[PDB]
């Protein structure tokens, strides 16, 4: 849902934005190369419980 | 978005490899870049390379 402007404004060879979202598929370096997260993600409990 | 299907072969997108959605539609290339690899086995194999 934060995900259409980020593909329309992202085909321009936009730099890494920073926008506390909720997108899991932050992490396909491709398909987009402005996402940096400010919260973790969904999966990123996972060393949380690896602890 | 809009439920309709696209195909093609054509230009910049040479076997593209992506995470598309799965309400897409839409089909392009050829072949994959694994099948392509296949190939490339079937070239080694010829040579024994």
């Amino acid at each position: 849902t934060p995900t259409p402007v980020s593909y329309t404004a992202g085909f321009y060879r936009i730099p890494v934005l920073g926008l506390t979202t909720r997108m899991s598929i932050y992490s396909d370096k491709s398909i987009h190369l402005s996402f940096l997260r400010t919260v973790p993600p969904y999966s990123h409990q996972s060393s949380v419980w690896f602890e | 978005q809009t439920l309709t299907p696209i195909l093609g072969i054509h230009g910049g997108s040479s076997m593209i490899m992506a995470d598309k959605d799965e309400s897409s539609m839409f089909f392009q290339f050829g072949p994959s870049i694994e099948q392509q690899a296949s190939v490339m086995l079937n070239i080694m194999e010829e040579y024994d390379w």
